[PDB]
């Protein structure tokens, strides 16, 4: 009861399977993202097996869409009903508009907690991926090294909790 | 010196001693088979898979991984090295798949050299046998160095179109296949220029360049459609499976057999041509190679997935229907080439049946796969509506 | 009527025009740089030629380990200590040649110039032939060895211990993860040519010392094909070298490229090395100064100077804090053994005069500890003590770097014993090092992988290793085991008995 | 058991230490270059010349030998285990061929290996593929069965014409080259009946028995003289020379070049026929490999050897007129043949033109390099006799 | 539409059909013959199957060679008395293998039945690649051994000693001149099923234990192309045993050749195996009599016995004159040294007791004899001493059988003393055994061959060996040597200062 197969997941395999609404299995998975996923997440309780969870969400939410859309939609449109193209192109507009790394680093990892596949299709998600890493890189790796490194955690907003340089 | 000053454990006296005398009276554990934990597709576990299967690290929230875990360094906003999220196919277990040829790199490599050895030998004899005295000229300075040249940069355009693939498959036994279909491509690619400049070797003004077949390509009319096809297959689709998918189980087997077989295979013979077809049986025999990984992969594995075949199947007759268009406005295009044919070449009874057979064909290999309910009759009528 | 023919090179001839223009012509990766549409390769092949050179190799190899290599029982008369390294040394390169495949498939993908594309290509079908080889080394050594345990299912057993993690950052993640040339110094520049390229000839060199002589017949011939890698890695940065963005961002990459690379390597495999074998061939400080300082940082990069390349700025740090760091985790490795797929040695008496020789005051601190744990009776399963048992009683916490997975103990090192911990949104975080440190503030999303000690928090050891796998045939003995010796195996239930249960370090600022 | 119980001196420490302690400090000789005293006919001694030259046991009096002295045991009656009254041709030195290709054995079935593994690729392409629905039925049942097939017989005789030079050839790199000759030959057969075989397989009804074929053969009209030269060259020559030089340079150059090139690799592409090419290829790279070295050996070596070239191209002349009349009656009776083909096929002028470029072929190839004056023109009419 | 293909068998089930008849269709050789027109083969190949089968053996013999092998100085790391053996041994079987290429073309001649043809034609193509592979060994130990001399001009200066004319005798012409049948019972039935299947694998053993790996990797892979030989043999009496001439003359031909190989193999494989190496694998007398006895003589023969074969009326004699054959002709090869091209030792101390354990009163014969050869200084350059001349001073004349070509000294030999000397039309002709004076006597005809002592009449020793070639590359030391050390290797002078002249034995009887 630990590793590949426990409690915890048993638990969340059973609640999944009383999903029966993309709707609601998509809005599930959204949320799921939003506690559990990135250095954002509302908690780190389900650390161990969030990312399996995850997964098992996203199979659901995904044969959900394929019954629900038809083909037109299932390539261009979001389990939620937004355009796909709108938000790729949207989101990227935002990025392109970021002051900083800190505003641009927000917006990507947003839209992946938001639009990560079964949610929006993988070919524009993807592209997305492309554009939007592409802008952050070159925000984030611009004079890496100047700012010290205790500035740099209080930057970041991090708790120092114990250093030791001998 | 004769001996060397190097000493090797097993030879050196001293310290093979040394070794012999550490080692254990017998084997620490009788199970001398490596991937014994491998589930066997055939009788007994192969080569193939035992030095394959699991090579890739998922961990186990990818379908099929071992592993646990997150990766240890992901991409700047946090995508993963490999995820789920880069395609819309699901399965219960990405390692399933099996190549029905079973090739690792070795087998592969040996018989792509011993195709190439052959290849040589065959020139060599060719051109010393003098055979290229009874060839067609017509169809030689037009039809094989522009049309046929200019499909050099069809097959290469789906060479291309594996790139992203080769990074994103996510287990070892799709991302060996996917790399050998795509080599396979560019071999063929590479196998057109080859003959053109085997032409230019023994036929004095036959230019090699490129520049002829290539703006054919990039602007003549026989291949337009083809070519819009091609650059949305390669760098418009970001899923690494419907690339897989759309160039092998939709345009490739429709578009580019029609061509490779039932035009210049069955038309080049009629002009005295031995040459161009030496090249198209290996590019037949590779289309039919890659056929049964193709296969194995959408078909038995996904498409018959034990828990997702619906929801798959829906997802490629999805994708066939995207890509059955541009594939049939490809074979629209195409048709045209056959006005500039000589004079009693061809009938339009004849390329109908050619039409047919690679429809049939089709049918028969890939649409009734998944079930997608496809009309012969309306394809061939849709396709032959490009003639003069 | 001449007989005539065709070669690679006249066909290559016109590779490069093979690629044509339109719109959506473009890298599907995120990456900061633009590889010029211009760039050549160095070497004019084409998919026939590559096949034949490459099935003229695999002819040689397999001919001599099918037969005579076999005939000699070459497979058998190897060192125990050899024979347990070559399970981590060719499985962990394993994945090292198979994610390289995915890197170099990136790399095609990024590449814009048909021959710069063809370049790569040439190394994805090379890093699928090394994946094959070190596949087969341990399929060879599983089928006619001493032990084949764990050269049997490392694939799945490499999963259990904590050296795996560290070993997918630098040769799975740091490949595949990132800015397409991130991931290209990484790879080629850093991991390539400072790293892998000289490896690959030391092991069969340290092999042949112990015996072995199916891993040089295999890994020589892995060899021959690096050179194209190591002009992949020239030319990338030759395709980059001109676009502004490079000034601006190449050396910064290239020196967390290096680092990366250099914080697994510079101790893992002077650990392997050195206590890995029985007979050696060079000390590990010696080695790695030449590797790092001269080949590498000397040579290899000064030849990219012209291209704006510097060395990386972390290097003085790396060479500070090199000298002790393989001895440093061999203590942690041996103390975890229960965690690995291999069987571990202590050092013998040869050995402690050759490491003392080799590292004035090796004795004093490691020397006396391995006695210690040794006369406590660690290698005899009825003593009841794993070495981990004597970390804890006298209170020496074992770390895992967020960002490196490198395993690192602060208060017993003789190396670095630098320590930053950090709190952030709800978790913990242990770094080792200020380059490590200011990756994860700056990329906090980027390493989020979980630790040994965080997954198998509350668990008792007999537990993981049994739902993970780590039993050999008869399913009671464990594959791991603290001494090289064909008696005196452990069991599970001599684990089980140790009622060891694992516990989060960090938890203990709280 | 562990480590089995014989010990190796390469590894047992004790053997071992008893083998190192006997060895010199260096090598005995530095020379260390086997054959180092054979004169390379190109810059470098080649591991051809090495591994073969003088490894046949001649002495002195056979031209070229080495030895000395009568042979140990000889035929009842005092005949030699090999000698000059096997041949009518002289020379210097016997051992003065080369095989262009420098083929030694391992190399030879390397690349008729790739050529076997190759084949079953194509053949498992081609049937896979469906290629069979365009090929004229006709052709196939009739001209691939029947004639095609019958030409088996033919390249079967020419391989057994080779029996005798195999035992009476005056040096290794001639036996070396002639049974290399023949092996070709029984393989090129053997591919005939091959696709006699594929076609049984792939073609309901065909039947691949050899009675249809070898009644053709043995009682036909079409090969009556070329089954009659066969029968001669083969049992009624007991001069190995005069068997592989009739045989290559004067039989198979005409007949065969004409059968196998002018007609069916021809005229199969005609007929949607790419599968009889596919293994004509192969025909006429062996046919090509061997002119290399019958070439060398005829003309190089004999034709023009410092002290016997007038007389050796005095016996090569005439044993051309000896073969030339009977192959050209070969030729004459095969003209029968076009009548059987469907209207349209083909015309005499064509036939005619296909008739000088394999004459014009043989008079630069052959018959020009031992002075042998032949009127192409004459050739040809008398040829054109046997056309219905 | 499905994959499918035509496989060898598939083809061959047609072949017997290929050969058509014609009145001039028939064997071009004299014979006694008749083989049966429907014959049929074991094995089921065709031309392309059969190339692929060899190329695949090739390539791991090859590979072994070149790599691994190569790697381990195997050519180097062998006893110095084995290098020069198999200066022998595999340069002798060179000339076997390739006079078998011609005997088989006569066979493929002689038979009617397509598949007997096709079979035979297997062993043409087999003992082709055999030559080429016995060549090999002595290419490759000449490239990489202890001393390359005579490995690298075997072909040329074996042609200077008295053991060539034996070999020739049993593996040239006995294998090609005579009714065809004759040449297939010397070749097949008693050469290949009675000696070298079993030789080629007993030379793998006996190589192994010197050290040699390079010959077990070459010859290992001879010996699978055996089988089919073997096969030949037996359905060539099994193509002629129905026909009246079998039953009046088989086993008169098998008689002749089985005494004829017997009488060259008994003393001189025995001699190499015991002689030419430092550790021994099995005493020659027990190897012989399993071979010829019991295998052969026994299994072998019997199973033929239902197509009239019987076991040679010879062979009794065979085994009386086998015991001390091969310890009676070392003694000559020795004396005669320097007319070889290979280097002897006298046994060690180690030796003459495993002799003496072997065979009881081998010391007081032979062993005696080496010790006083060693006293007169035989090993040393400056000695001016030979054996030959002790044979000289001790009334000991050596003679060679007109017939087998081996010679013998029947005034001191331990084994058969007999020597039949006659005089016809005025030349002497000398035999040493019963079957080979009646072959003589029968066919005078068929034995004309000149004897080293008729050549070489009246001509000094060092003279023979320079017109010959019997010298290093430095032009004066010679190829040949008494002793196999690396130090005081004898010269073109040293023998001439000898001062021996040949003269020929048999012109002593008037
Ligand atoms: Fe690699
Ligand atoms: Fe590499
Ligand atoms: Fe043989
Ligand atoms: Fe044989
Ligand atoms: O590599
Ligand atoms: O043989």
């Amino acid at each position: 009861l630990g590793i590949h197969s426990n409690d915890t997941r048993d638990a969340w395999v059973n609640k999944i399977a009383q999903l029966n609404t993309l709707e609601k299995a998509a809005e599930m998975l959204k949320q799921f993202r939003m506690d559990h996923t990135t250095p954002f997440r509302n908690s780190y309780e389900l650390d161990n097996d969030y990312l399996w969870i995850e997964a098992k969400l996203e199979e659901k939410v995904a044969v959900l869409k394929a019954r629900a859309f038809n083909e037109v939609d299932f390539r261009h449109k979001t389990a939620f009903g937004e355009d796909a193209k709108s938000v790729l192109d949207g989101t990227v507009a935002k990025m392109n508009a970021a002051k900083d790394k800190w505003e641009a680093e927000k917006i990507h990892i947003g839209f992946r907690q938001a639009y990560k596949p079964p949610i929006m299709p993988v070919n524009y998600f993807l592209d997305g991926e492309r554009q939007l890493g592409t802008r952050l890189m070159e925000l984030r790796n611009l004079n890496y090294y100047d700012t010290p490194l205790e500035e740099l955690r209080k930057q970041r907003g991090v708790r120092v909790v114990h250093l030791q340089s001998p | 010196s004769m001996l060397g000053e190097r000493r090797r454990g097993l030879t050196d006296p001293e310290m093979a001693a040394v070794i012999l005398k550490a080692l254990p009276e017998a084997p620490l554990d009788g199970n001398n088979k490596m991937g014994y934990f491998v589930t066997p597709r055939w009788k007994r576990l192969t080569e193939y898979e035992a030095l394959t299967v699991y090579a890739q690290p998922n961990a186990d929230w990818i379908a099929g991984g071992l592993d646990w875990g997150d990766w240890t360094q992901k991409f700047h906003g946090g995508r993963p090295s490999w995820g789920n999220e880069t395609t819309e196919l699901r399965t219960v277990d990405w390692f399933k798949h099996r190549d029905p040829l079973r090739r690792w790199h070795a087998p592969y490599v040996k018989d792509k050299a011993e195709e190439w050895r052959y290849t040589d030998r065959f020139l060599q004899g060719y051109s010393a046998d003098g055979q290229i005295r009874a060839m067609n000229p017509t169809w030689r300075d037009e039809f094989i160095n522009r049309y046929w040249g200019a499909f050099l940069f069809n097959e290469y355009g789906l060479f291309n179109a594996h790139s992203q693939g080769a990074r994103e498959a996510l287990s070892d036994v799709t991302r060996v296949s996917l790399a050998f279909w795509g080599f396979d491509k560019i071999d063929i690619a590479q196998m057109i220029q080859l003959e053109r400049g085997f032409l230019a070797k023994i036929v004095p003004g036959f230019d090699e360049s490129t520049a002829v077949p290539k703006a054919e390509w990039t602007n003549g009319e026989v291949y337009k459609s083809a070519r819009l096809a091609v650059e949305g297959l390669w760098q418009e689709v970001f899923d690494w499976n419907e690339s897989a998918f759309s160039v092998h189980a939709v345009y490739d087997a429709l578009f580019g057999q029609f061509v490779r077989r039932e035009f210049f295979q069955r038309l080049a013979p009629r002009f005295g041509d031995n040459l161009t077809p030496f090249f198209i049986n290996q590019a037949q025999t590779y289309f039919q190679i890659a056929k049964q990984g193709v296969q194995d992969l959408y078909y038995n594995c996904l498409g018959d997935d034990p828990e997702f075949s619906d929801y798959n199947r829906t997802v490629m007759r999805n994708w066939t229907g995207k890509w059955l268009e541009p594939t049939i406005a490809a074979l629209r295009d195409f048709m045209g080439l056959f006005a500039k044919l000589p004079a009693g070449t061809t009938d339009k009874e004849e390329i109908t049946a050619s039409l047919y057979r690679v429809v049939d064909d089709w049918i028969e290999d890939y649409a009734s796969r998944i079930d997608f309910k496809a009309d012969r009759d309306q394809i061939v009528k849709a396709v032959l509506a490009g003639l003069k | 009527r001449a007989p005539t023919s065709v070669n690679a090179q006249e066909v290559h001839r016109w590779l490069q025009s093979f690629n044509w223009d339109f719109k959506n012509n473009r890298t599907k990766y995120a990456t900061k740089y633009k590889m010029a549409n211009e760039t050549k390769e160095q070497f004019k092949l084409i998919a026939k030629e590559y096949a034949r050179m490459e099935a003229v190799k695999d002819e040689r190899q397999f001919g001599s380990l099918q037969d005579a290599l076999t005939r000699l029982n070459a497979g058998v008369r190897v060192h125990p200590k050899w024979n347990e390294t070559m399970k981590v040394v060719s499985n962990f390169l394993e994945v090292g040649e198979y994610n390289a495949i995915a890197a170099t498939g990136m790399l095609w993908d990024s590449a814009q110039a048909a021959e710069q594309k063809n370049g790569y290509l040439a190394q994805v079908l090379d890093e699928i032939r090394h994946t094959h080889q070190c596949a087969y080394v341990n399929y060879y050594f599983a089928k006619n060895g001493q032990d084949p345990a764990g050269h049997n299912d490392a694939r799945r057993t490499r999963t259990i211990g904590p050296l795996w993690k560290g070993m997918k950052r630098v040769f799975s993640d740091g490949f595949i993860s990132g800015d397409a040339v991130e991931c290209s110094l990484n790879l080629q520049l850093v991991g390539e040519a400072c790293f892998t390229n000289p490896l690959i000839v030391a092991v069969t060199e340290w092999a042949a010392a112990n015996g072995d002589e199916i891993t040089p017949t295999v890994f020589l011939s892995i060899e021959t094909d690096e050179l194209r890698h190591m002009a992949n890695g020239y030319q990338t940065v030759v395709s980059i070298a001109n676009d502004p963005a490079s000034a601006k961002y190449l050396n910064t990459d290239l020196n967390n490229a290096f680092w990366t690379q250099q914080k697994y390597f510079t101790p893992v495999l002077g650990m392997l090395f050195e206590y890995g074998s029985k007979f050696k061939v060079e000390p590990w400080v010696k080695t790695w100064d030449r590797w790092v300082y001269e080949d590498w940082g000397g040579i290899w990069i000064g030849r990219l100077g012209k291209y704006g390349v510097e060395s990386p700025r972390s290097l003085k740090d790396a060479k500070q804090d090199a000298y002790w760091a393989h001895h440093d985790l061999y203590l942690l490795a041996y103390a975890l053994w229960p965690t690995g797929f291999f069987r571990l040695a202590l050092p013998d008496q040869e050995e402690m005069e050759w490491f003392e020789a080799n590292y004035p005051g090796w004795y004093d601190h490691y020397g006396k500890i391995y006695e210690e744990w040794r006369a406590r009776g660690c290698e005899d399963p009825s003593s009841g003590f794993i070495p981990l048992m004597w970390f804890i009683e006298n209170n020496h916490p074992i770390y895992i770097d967020r960002v490196s997975q490198v395993p690192f103990c602060p208060s017993l090192a003789k190396g670095a014993s630098t320590l930053r911990v950090h709190e952030y949104n709800g978790e913990m975080h242990t770094f080792s090092d200020q380059w490590g440190e200011r990756m994860w503030l700056a990329e906090p999303e980027r390493y989020e992988c979980q630790n040994i000690f965080e997954q198998y928090e509350g668990r008792e050891l007999s537990e993981v290793i049994a739902e993970l796998h780590g039993l050999r045939s008869d399913g009671k003995t464990l594959i791991a085991q603290p001494h090289v010796r064909g008696d005196k195996l452990w069991t599970l239930d001599d684990i089980k008995r140790l009622n060891c249960v694992f516990k989060n370090p960090v938890k203990a600022f709280n």
